[PDB]
């Protein structure tokens, strides 16, 4: 993966692994990247359906903070 | 609100520019 190597140190950009660092911080699942919100503080991803309560869709706000950060 | 997909697409776009297909020697 070149000079910088993998973007993610934890999974090494292996798409066949679950990863709670570069994919959903709750379940590690890579599916539905379009429904994973990025926290504007910690930059972790979260499936709308992994949150509690689950969100139906992507919020229409300027920013979003995850449960760990908010 | 950014999604993981939007982040992945940004990265793909940047990489695409690096190919430099539009350059002759
Ligand atoms: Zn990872
Ligand atoms: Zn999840
Ligand atoms: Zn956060
Ligand atoms: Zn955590």
């Amino acid at each position: 993966l070149g000079s910088s190597g993998p973007s993610c140190k934890h999974c090494k950009d292996d798409v066949n692994r679950l990863c709670r660092v570069c994919a959903c911080h709750l379940c590690g699942g890579r599916q539905d990247p379009d429904k994973q919100l990025m926290c504007d503080e910690c930059d972790m991803a979260f499936h709308i359906y992994c949150l509690d309560p689950p969100l139906s869709s992507v919020p229409s706000e300027d920013e979003w903070y995850c449960p760990e950060c908010r | 609100v950014r999604t993981l997909l939007s982040v992945q697409r940004e990265k793909m776009a940047r990489l695409r520019y690096m190919l430099l297909g539009g350059v002759r020697t």
